[PDB]
């Protein structure tokens, strides 16, 4: 039915039953009413760019909606799209005037490349949303870092360090899509979904100190061999 | 109904951020041309699962989401910002938007002192 | 006062369109991604002119023009969504914007029940 | 005064007054208020293409108001304009973000061609709107599907087919305008007034059946001979 | 607190400009193809120091300046409308936002004239 | 704390305390709110160009801000700003969709000419806000006239002439900028702070009367002689 609006009754969080009326409910002023922001990732959603990219997919038909939201959550991994298709035309549109970045990124995720993007915009099949700073959209917009989240409505009771990872990406948005890990320009990594964005950042400063990056004009390749837990609760070639 | 978290996992630590509209500037700081840039006006904070709170509002925002989409869906305007002021409202016209009959049950008047307050004056009255 | 029809005509039947933000959806028809297109999201429904509603709703419209127009006129807003809002908090101003005397023209507080609750007490009282 | 609004009492729908408290009266949520537009098809207007565009004129100096409404009549007539001026620049604004055509319409006549356009915006002249998708305009917007309207705000107790008519006019907005009902792009109709939807399309399919479209490069106008009820209560040469 | 002009000097008359809404309109005025173009919709006046309110008005907009720049400081919205129907919700939720207790010091309810309509039938009572 | 509320109490005007509830206090409808611009002429600051202009700065990193007001005083001075860097390219933002010059200035004082404008905005150094028709800005929109001014909300209780006057100015919004006061596109005035608009205009007419704008393709520039009070309440060369 109608939007729900949580408050904390008998020590829980409960939602308030619109058909019946509590007296003892105390609204003193507007500043008593929050909206907030969760993100997916405290839910248990696999994070890695493989697993995340498939949950999103174009749409026409659909007007983009926008809704805003005053605080949030920092988020360990946030995503950042630059989409073409291949012949050249952008896939997202750029940011409406006043859309920023998600504000607390440990890691942001810019994933560059192509995909045949059959849709005007990007939206959440799970019917998420992409959380900007303090405003939610039911869509993607380019170049702009998000995270993955939905919105709740409260009455209330009466430092900081990011990192970029970049990727290139092929069919972006289909069944067989292909990642890389970019070490530089010229020097690629064939990312897995089990790659966590830790094991990244060592994965690049072991190439760097090891000398393994490209010492040709070409683009050099690299495979990885072999080598269930929240992050809050813890030429071509090969390496093992 | 409470809350019933059903999701496979939850963290149940809020690192959270947000803004404060009643921010004490020192000096000049709250001057735009003066004051911090677009990424240094949030506050801090970290809440944890005290009454199984955090669980709760992740839950929450997850089942509000339904309602929430399928209102965006039914709007013309672009930008949403006035769910919290709407609700507001009807909050006050749940309570105030018909004639309000004492001692019922959709009336929100407290005449206790108020009979009291007569109790002792009948009281007086049978003195004299 | 009373809405009078002063039209050539009135087409005395209502074919109309509109929403429900909240319509239950079934399965994942609320997701975005897989809803129905821009095109796809009215209901539809037909009104005849029981009690003349429908000819009286054409003479209001009608009428509703010239103040509607004056007040676009005077506000900057490109886009206007907030006049049911504020006809909603205008609505408890008129009620409850000041003290509330019970008994006179202006509150909307029903003693009746709260008399009576009283008057049982007294003859209890003189019983005694 | 103030933007009336209308209540059922007395099985009759009023105008309440402000002035007046009446304690009787129930508004138990912002759900119980609506906003709706209603066609002026409904209170009997000439609908046909010459007769309704004399409503509408050009004007400079008034900036454009927009206002929302919630539910809406379906609509018997709509109109759809691609005007330009004599030397190709648009007379109309392109339709801003998140306004679409409206949304019921059994016939779109879709007016095409050229006039003076003496004025930045159009506006209805009997000072009416322009309705579209839920939203209600003072102006026209180029290429945009739009009823004329009003709106009007209550206090609530407690398939579908449409057809493209296609014109030509020189002189729009003026004194004399001239209108062409367009059956291919070299078959031309002279528009009258009395000619209703019903009857363009009959008049387009016998010209079909019949052979009467042109056959050479140029262009063929047809002038048709002779030959009171609201709808909802019921080269050039001659045909007879 | 009593607003206290400490400007260095203060034009005591205001020479003001503003709109109205409910501008009584003579025949087509009010359309907006006949009507006033943007420069013409303004009605003026002149207000002199009466009870010293002009260069009370003065320092007020001047001291409301930092708490408004920290509001916008804080909204998302590109332009902000809403503040004054936001004050009359608050006006509305300090005084009904919970039950009203009648003779307690944050309910807004008089029962003076029904105590008074009550002791009148006491009397009548004990009369009896 | 909160934005402050006006109203008049004992024949005076206050700040009602939020913590502290009146219930005398009688709000009857949303008419009775209103929000007010008032002018920062009519504290007695220095309204000249030079004294003015020191006030504004350019900043980046600050998103623009901008909220109506309903009620505004009538100005002796405004100001236009056309400013671009010595590159060509434009220092401010053309004026946002609905945003018209500020409706009431006796002089508008118009100043074209070149800065280093480093940064994204110009804003208020002393914190008011830039007036404009019916909207308060943060910032400096491109040629679009404004006050300089501040904003108040209260609760009520219960000809036009305009003149031009054109400068050229070259470092604006640094130490060191220097103004022209314009007779004509070759005839100039070195301007000083203590240059009243009154005696502008006749400096402006005695020049054109007496002949002593520029007779040749080149620029003449006058210097004027040595030959406490607020408005209400009263080729180089040289002139004396
Ligand atoms: C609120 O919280 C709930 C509970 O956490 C979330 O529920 C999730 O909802 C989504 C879809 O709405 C579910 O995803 C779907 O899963 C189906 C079956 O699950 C597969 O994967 C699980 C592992 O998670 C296996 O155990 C299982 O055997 C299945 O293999 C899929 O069949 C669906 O497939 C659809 O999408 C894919 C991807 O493109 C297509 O290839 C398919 O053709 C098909 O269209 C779908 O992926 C998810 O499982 C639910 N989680 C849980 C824990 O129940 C809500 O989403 C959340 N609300 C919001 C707004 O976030
Ligand atoms: C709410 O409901 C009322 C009632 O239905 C509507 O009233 C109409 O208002 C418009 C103008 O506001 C009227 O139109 C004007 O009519 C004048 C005289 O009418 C002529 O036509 C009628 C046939 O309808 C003849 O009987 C009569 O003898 C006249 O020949 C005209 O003189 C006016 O002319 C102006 O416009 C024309 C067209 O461009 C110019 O050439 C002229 O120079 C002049 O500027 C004008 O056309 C209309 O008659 C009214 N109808 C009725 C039934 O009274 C309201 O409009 C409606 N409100 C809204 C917002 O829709
Ligand atoms: C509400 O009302 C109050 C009172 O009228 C206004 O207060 C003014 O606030 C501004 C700054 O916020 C003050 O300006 C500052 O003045 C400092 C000292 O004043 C000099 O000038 C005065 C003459 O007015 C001399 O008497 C004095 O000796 C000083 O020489 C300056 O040091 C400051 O300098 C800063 O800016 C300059 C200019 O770019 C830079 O070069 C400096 O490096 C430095 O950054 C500044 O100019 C002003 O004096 C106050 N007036 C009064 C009367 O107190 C509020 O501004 C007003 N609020 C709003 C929103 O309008
Ligand atoms: C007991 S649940 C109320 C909370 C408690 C914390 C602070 C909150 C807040 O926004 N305070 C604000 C209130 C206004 C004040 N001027 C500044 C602080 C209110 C946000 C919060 C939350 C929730 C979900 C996601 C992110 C953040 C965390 C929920
Ligand atoms: C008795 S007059 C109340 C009406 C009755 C019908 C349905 C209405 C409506 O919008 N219902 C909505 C109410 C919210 C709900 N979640 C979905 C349905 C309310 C619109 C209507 C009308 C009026 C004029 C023009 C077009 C349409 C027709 C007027
Ligand atoms: C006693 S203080 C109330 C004032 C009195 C005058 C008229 C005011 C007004 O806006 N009236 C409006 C009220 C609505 C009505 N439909 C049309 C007139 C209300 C504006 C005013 C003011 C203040 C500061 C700056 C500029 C203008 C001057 C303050
Ligand atoms: C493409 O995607 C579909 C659906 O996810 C899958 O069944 C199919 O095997 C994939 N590959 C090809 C070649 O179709
Ligand atoms: C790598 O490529 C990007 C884009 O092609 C370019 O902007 C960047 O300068 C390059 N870096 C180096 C070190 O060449
Ligand atoms: C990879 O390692 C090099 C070597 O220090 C470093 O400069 C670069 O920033 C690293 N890349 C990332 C994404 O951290
Ligand atoms: C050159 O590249 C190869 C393969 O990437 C690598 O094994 C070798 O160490 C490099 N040479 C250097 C870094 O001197
Ligand atoms: C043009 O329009 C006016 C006003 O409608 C009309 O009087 C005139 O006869 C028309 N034709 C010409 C040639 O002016
Ligand atoms: C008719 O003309 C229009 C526009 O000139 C064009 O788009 C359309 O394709 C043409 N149709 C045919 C059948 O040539
Ligand atoms: C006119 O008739 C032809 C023949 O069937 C048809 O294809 C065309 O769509 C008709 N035009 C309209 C406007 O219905
Ligand atoms: C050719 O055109 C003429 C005039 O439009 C028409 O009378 C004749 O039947 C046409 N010929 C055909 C359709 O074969
Ligand atoms: C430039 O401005 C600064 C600060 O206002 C001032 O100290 C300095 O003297 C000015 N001139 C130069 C040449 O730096
Ligand atoms: C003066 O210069 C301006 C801009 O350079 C130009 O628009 C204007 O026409 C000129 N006036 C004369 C009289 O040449
Ligand atoms: C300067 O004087 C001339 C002569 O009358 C006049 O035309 C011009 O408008 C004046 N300039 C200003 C800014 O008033
Ligand atoms: C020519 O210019 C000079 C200097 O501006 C001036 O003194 C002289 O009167 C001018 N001659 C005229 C106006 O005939």
């Amino acid at each position: 039915r109608s939007i729900p609006l949580g408050v904390i009754h008998n020590s829980a969080l409960q939602v308030s039953d619109v058909d019946k009326l509590v007296c003892r409910d105390k609204l003193s002023s507007t500043n008593q009413l929050r909206s907030v922001g969760l993100n997916l990732e405290g839910n248990g959603v696999a994070t890695d760019v493989p697993s995340a990219t498939k949950r999103w997919g174009f749409r026409s038909g659909v007007p983009p909606k926008v809704v805003n939201y005053e605080a949030g959550e920092w988020a360990e991994n946030c995503y950042n799209l630059e989409i073409k298709k291949p012949d050249g035309s952008e896939c997202l549109p750029a940011a409406p005037d006043g859309i920023r970045g998600f504000p607390r990124c440990r890691y942001v995720h810019k994933v560059s490349g192509t995909g045949p993007c059959a849709g005007d915009f990007a939206f959440h099949k799970e019917g998420a949303f992409f959380l900007y700073d303090r405003l939610a959209s039911t869509v993607i917009y380019r170049g702009t870092t998000f995270a993955e989240g939905v919105v709740a409505f409260l009455i209330l009771p009466q430092g900081y360090y990011s990192t970029t990872i970049r990727y290139q990406a092929t069919g972006f948005g289909t069944n067989e899509t292909e990642y890389l890990f970019e070490v530089d320009n010229l020097t690629y990594v064939q990312l897995e979904s089990r790659f966590t964005p830790q094991f990244l950042l060592q994965l690049n400063e072991t190439i760097y100190t090891s000398g393994k990056r490209s010492n040709t004009t070409g683009k050099l390749i690299w495979k990885v061999n072999p080598e269930e837990w929240a992050f809050w609760e813890t030429x071509x070639x090969x390496x093992x | 109904e409470a809350i019933v978290n059903a999701q496979p996992k939850c963290n149940p630590n809020l690192h959270y951020w947000t803004t404060q509209d009643e921010g004490a500037a020192i000096g000049l700081a709250w001057i735009p041309y003066f004051g911090p840039a677009a990424e240094g006006i949030y506050i801090e904070g970290l809440m944890h699962n005290q009454d199984g709170l955090i669980c709760g509002l992740r839950q929450l925002a997850n089942e509000t989401t339904q309602a929430l989409q399928l209102f965006l869906r039914a709007t013309t305007e672009l930008r949403t910002f006035s769910i919290l002021n709407r609700k507001a409202i009807d909050f006050l016209l749940q309570r105030w938007g018909g004639t309000c009959h004492i001692l019922g049950p959709d009336c929100c008047i407290e005449p206790a002192d108020w009979t009291k307050n007569i109790t002792d004056k009948i009281d007086q009255i049978i003195h004299d």
